[PDB]
RNA sequence: GGCCUCCGAACG
């Protein structure tokens, strides 16, 4: 009831009041205590997928959102880890959202922190929904997050080695597949050390 | 007409609407 | 109360430009209450004002 | 044209670009010659991306449109100014169909300045300020935005409105010398109590949805047609499934048949700018024809989650729409929605009084639709108004209240109405003398003013007990069980109230007990003793209770007396009739048993039924005077009442003193013969009170319903047949009769002579019928033909002449086919 | 850290 309740008042202010970095003030004059933040969060990307197309406001909702506390960040690792367990249970069509929104925090990437780290899952193991999603979301965060200084500052930041598929060296299957599928996604060069190292 | 913000004539449009600084005006500032 | 003398907007580009400047020293965001008891902070239309009582 | 024309040029001294093309104006920057900090995405900036690089390259801030602005204001301006007295529905739909057609394609231009999202209060507030100067009232108190928004037949003019909403304004002269802040947005929406309003502008797609949309949408139709033109054709619904409706160029569009067939390969803006130039006006089209073009606006969530934002079943509560709902309760569905646009009304233009007059009942039904704007007590000018003989609480628009109340409370009646259930009370308890061991029990005398006196309590009905009433505290009627005392003193005599107000914020308990103890505290008028019960009923969604004492064979005797009685009242039923008749929109049902076929037979048993034709009460004699215009004379009608079984016929003749003085004599002659019929009903004793009333016109269906409401053993119906009363009239007896009638007066006649000896009573009702008919036809040729013989004649006590039943027969077939040949 | 224009009567 409380969340059906602030789902139907979150959501009709998430429908009005354009420019949704306006709406952070009324969204955080609502005073929703610590136990509606997670909840406002998972039904905050709940209502951001919602829609019929992919929204920008959703992402500068949540990063305004995300970037106000530190219980906010938080929320965005700890919401954007149960998000990564998803894939195949999204939609098809929210899954181009879902990579719109993660694309667009991740482009800034101040709240999300080890969201690289979940990521990159095993070689011939996918739903094909994150590897999909994590193509459109690497050309799109690859167009608009700078990807030859994304990935070339991304190589030297341990985000490679703390995610599975981003593997080089050992893993036979995890670089060789990785190369495979990067540049079968149009990575291009950016699978030369997963190549190299393979 | 308030520092920083304000209408000259209250009376002008609608109400006046008792503005604060927006949670995220923080944020950004932050 | 109202505008009073002021009737809507009055400026120019090279005032502006002159008056106040891009780059300049920011330490307060213009507190109104330090220029209301102050006419020489504030010098917008200081026209036919009775103020400036010192403390107590 | 030189200094009128506007022109930028970029170079290295100039950090950022512009430019004026198209609306509005555009500016854009690239990202790597901005020094501050890194481009940022908000809402007014734009995404450039370089196709050749893979990447984005510079952030494109463009402008608001002051021209689109200024045509905006002045297109207002003109809508409204130029539009005068006529409904408030079709206004608000021009006002939010070309402020849509303004916000169809606005996104970052419109959203970037506040200084045109600022215009958008003015309208919507000179909107509702406008419908509430058409109201004569312009209180905020009065018009919340319950009223102010709600789609299709919820009772709001659906209007879509963005005025919730704060323009982001900060740091005033020394930010637009900055230009670069984000504090202390604006204000807010005109009157919002913690409650947000929808928004177009959020509901709407931006340009870079389009940008994608079309993007990826143009590359899925791409490679489908590419795959479907190297493999073979397969067009089927996976293109539906595709989502044609994403991106302006709806894949719908191109697949219909009359777009990809009809039309030609020239585009529509040909006619679209020049026709926009041409003919009597321009239109709202920003892109193409709806044949060229499509999928742009489409309102889904915004009057779906409009109405899930409003309060629905709450709002309705809110609203008086569930106070007249009250006894139709499956009306919650909407059902019938509205009707009576055309009306009787000829063609549109007519005269000046036809057209207020035309926009009258529903500016009145928007205006009586709503009930809290002359009902919920408002602060400043709000004063206490009586009304006419009923009460009243706020004040508020006359027309609204007096015009429209008055209709839909009819005439004095409504009196008649409180007595009724009073007295719908006295005659409800009958054992309950015999199980009270009541003594004596009579009804006290009912003064008009006793029932219109809100102040004061009102005397219903006086009773008593073997004892007294036992009973200790005398709380409201819907209060739990409670330990009731004895007190036993003398007896008791129950009351009864009625509250036509207090659409939104109304209390039975608070308002019914504390008046009870108020008037009851205090010295005005009390019925009862000390101890006794008194009843409060409010007509808002047909409320009932008592605060009085209840005893263990009180409160339930008058609870379930009030379930049965409450449930369907003479009172009530002139409530859901006179409601329903006033908001002449929505009808879940027809009427019943309305003569068809079956009542033919029925009419000769051993029941009632009682034909009532008034055509001929209103006659007139037109004659042109040589100046050149018409005189009317009215002169003496006559009030129908017939008895098919017996053919007894009532006459009660109506007369030139009760014609004259007054006008609208149509309805008049409507309103005096029913309450004519109702007082010989009064004086033909419950055995000659008739069991149903058999009518030619809905225009004696509903007032007789309104007449007639003191017996309910009585149903009214409606027929189809014609029974030329008319021909037999002039045809001798009311020719003689009428002709020579000098004052009202009634006489009992057999229509049917002998028949009823000689035959059966259906026999002579249908022969009387179709002899009926031929006696306008044949009047002409039945003064011809009904004297076949010269011998032939008609005896002075009789109507008919007495012929052998062969020539009886006779009649029938060529009266009959006479018929058939009209 | 606060600022809350609103406010109807006839005639026509």
């Amino acid at each position: 009831i409380n969340l059906v309740s602030f789902r139907r008042t979150i959501y009709l202010a998430i429908q009005s009041s354009l420019d949704f970095e306006e709406c952070a003030h009324k969204l955080l004059k609502m005073e929703f205590p610590e136990s509606q933040t997670k909840e406002l969060c998972n039904m905050i990307l709940d209502c951001c997928a919602q829609q019929r197309t992919y929204e920008k406001f959703f992402g500068l909702l949540a990063g305004r959102f995300c970037m106000l506390k530190k219980e906010y960040m938080e929320s965005f690792e700890g919401i954007f880890k149960e998000q990564y367990d998803t894939i195949h249970r999204l939609e098809t069509n929210k899954l181009r959202n879902v990579a719109k929104m993660f694309a667009h925090l991740l482009y800034t990437d101040s709240l999300p922190w080890s969201v690289l780290e979940c990521i990159k899952l095993s070689e011939e193991t996918t739903t094909s929904s994150s590897r999909i999603f994590v193509k459109i979301f690497f050309q799109e965060l690859c167009e608009y997050m700078g990807l030859p200084k994304l990935n070339a500052r991304l190589k030297d930041e341990t985000l490679q080695p703390f995610f599975e598929g981003l593997l080089p060296r050992d893993n036979p299957r995890n670089t060789r597949f990785a190369i495979n599928f990067f540049t079968s996604i149009g990575l291009g060069g950016l699978t030369d050390e997963l190549r190299e190292h393979l | 007409m308030y520092n920083g913000i304000g209408l000259p004539t209250p009376r002008g449009s609608g109400t006046n609407g008792y503005v604060q600084r927006n949670l995220s005006l923080v944020r950004g500032r932050r | 109360f109202e505008p009073l003398v002021r009737d809507i907007n009055l400026q120019d580009e090279d005032w502006n430009e002159f008056n106040d400047i891009n780059k300049i020293i920011i330490r307060q965001p213009i507190r109104t209450e330090y220029k209301i008891a102050f006419p020489y902070l504030y010098n917008n239309l200081p026209h036919h004002v009775h103020l400036t009582w010192y403390h107590t | 044209q030189w200094e009128n024309s506007f022109v930028s040029v970029y170079s290295k001294d100039n950090p950022n670009l512009l430019f004026n093309m198209c609306g509005f104006e555009c500016r854009i920057l690239p990202k790597c010659r901005t020094s501050y900090e890194e481009f940022t995405h908000k809402d007014g900036v734009w995404n450039l991306q370089n196709e050749v690089t893979k990447e984005r390259t510079a952030q494109c801030f463009l402008r608001v449109d002051d021209e689109s602005m200024q045509r905006f204001h002045n297109r207002v301006r003109q809508i409204l100014m130029a539009s005068g007295s006529t409904t408030f529905t079709k206004i608000v739909n021009k006002w939010n169909t070309a402020l849509i057609g303004l916000m169809t394609y606005f996104r970052e231009a419109v959203v970037n300045t506040q200084e045109l999202l600022d215009l958008l209060v003015k309208c919507e507030n000179k909107i509702q300020t406008r419908i509430k100067i058409g109201l004569n009232s312009k209180m905020p108190s009065r018009f919340p935005p319950v009223v102010f928004y709600t789609p299709k037949e919820l009772g709001g003019l659906g209007m879509l409105s963005m005025g919730h909403v704060l323009i982001p304004q900060s740091d005033l002269r020394w930010s637009k010398q900055t230009d670069v802040g984000i504090t202390h947005f604006r204000s807010g929406m005109s009157h919002e109590e913690d409650q947000l309003i929808p928004n177009l502008y959020r509901y709407i797609q931006p340009w870079e949805s389009e940008f994608i949309d079309s993007q990826r949408v143009w590359a899925e139709y791409a490679l489908k047609r590419q795959e479907a033109i190297a493999q073979n054709r397969r067009l089927t619904l996976e293109d539906l499934e595709d989502s044609w409706d994403r991106g302006i160029p709806r894949i719908n569009t191109l697949f219909q048949k009359d777009r990809h067939t009809l039309a030609y390969d020239k585009g529509w803006r040909v006619r679209t700018d020049f026709k926009q130039y041409q003919v009597l006006k321009q239109n709202p089209f920003w892109w193409t024809h709806q044949r060229h073009d499509g999928k742009l606006w489409n309102l889904n969530n915004y009057r779906t989650d409009m109405i899930q934002a409003l309060g629905g079943v709450e709002g309705i509560l809110e609203h008086t729409l569930f106070k007249g709902t009250y006894f139709p309760t499956w009306e919650g569905l909407f059902w019938e929605k509205a009707s009576g646009f055309e009306e009787s009304m000829k063609w549109k233009k007519l005269t000046n009084a036809q057209r207020s007059g035309l926009n009258q009942i529903p500016n009145r039904r928007f205006t009586l639709w709503w009930s809290p704007t002359i009902n919920r007590a408002n602060v400043y000018v709000g004063f206490q108004v009586q009304l006419d003989l009923t009460g009243i609480f706020m004040h508020g628009k006359i027309p609204t209240l007096k015009i429209s109340l008055i209709q839909i409370f009819r005439a004095h009646l409504w009196q008649k109405i409180h007595e009724s259930i009073v007295m719908d009370l006295c005659q409800v308890f009958d054992q309950e003398l015999d199980a009270l061991e009541i003594e004596t029990v009579q009804k006290e005398t009912i003064h008009p003013r006793k029932s219109y006196k809100m102040n004061s309590s009102c005397a219903d009905i006086l009773l008593f007990a073997s004892y007294k009433w036992n009973v200790s505290r005398p709380s409201l009627l819907a209060d739990s069980k409670d330990v009731m005392d004895s007190t036993t003193t003398q007896k008791y005599w129950i009351d009864i109230q009625l509250r036509w107000g207090d659409y939104d914020s109304h209390d039975i308990e608070r308002y019914a007990r504390a008046k009870f103890l108020d008037y009851t505290t205090d010295n005005m008028s009390i019925y009862p003793s000390p101890t006794g019960v008194l009843i409060a009923i409010d007509l808002a969604y047909n409320l009932h209770s008592a605060y009085g004492n209840w005893f263990p064979g009180s409160k339930p005797l008058i609870q379930q007396a009030m379930a049965k009685i409450m449930k369907a009242n003479p009172a009530l039923y002139v409530l859901r009739e006179r409601i329903r008749k006033g908001l002449q929109l929505y009808s879940s049902e027809p009427t019943e048993p309305y003569l068809s076929s079956q009542n033919y037979g029925e009419l000769f048993s051993n029941q009632i039924i009682w034909f009532v034709d008034d055509t001929n009460v209103y006659r007139v004699t037109i004659h042109k005077t040589f100046e050149g215009n018409l005189t009317t004379k009215p002169i003496n009608g006559a009030i129908f009442i017939f008895n098919p079984r017996t053919g007894q016929l009532f006459l009660k003749i109506i007369h030139t003193s009760v014609w004259a003085g007054q006008k609208r004599l149509g309805q008049l002659a409507k309103w005096k013969t029913a309450e004519e019929v109702a007082a010989l009903i009064r004086s033909l004793p419950v055995e000659e009170q008739p069991k149903q009333i058999i009518v030619t016109r809905k225009g004696m269906l509903d007032p007789l319903e309104v007449h007639l409401l003191d017996f309910p053993n009585i149903v009214i119906k409606g027929s189809e047949l014609q029974l030329p009363f008319q021909a037999c009239l002039k045809v001798e007896k009311f020719g003689d009769l009428i002709l020579k009638a000098t004052e009202p007066q009634m006489v009992l006649f057999n229509l049917y002579d002998d028949w009823l000896k000689t035959i059966s009573s259906y026999t002579a009702f249908s022969r009387l019928i179709l002899i009926l008919r031929a006696l306008h036809v044949n009047n002409d040729r039945a003064k011809v033909i009904l004297k076949p013989d010269k011998t032939t004649i008609t005896e002075p006590h009789h109507i008919w002449p007495t012929l052998t039943d062969e020539e009886w027969i006779k009649v029938e077939v060529q009266l009959k086919d006479l018929i058939l040949a009209d």
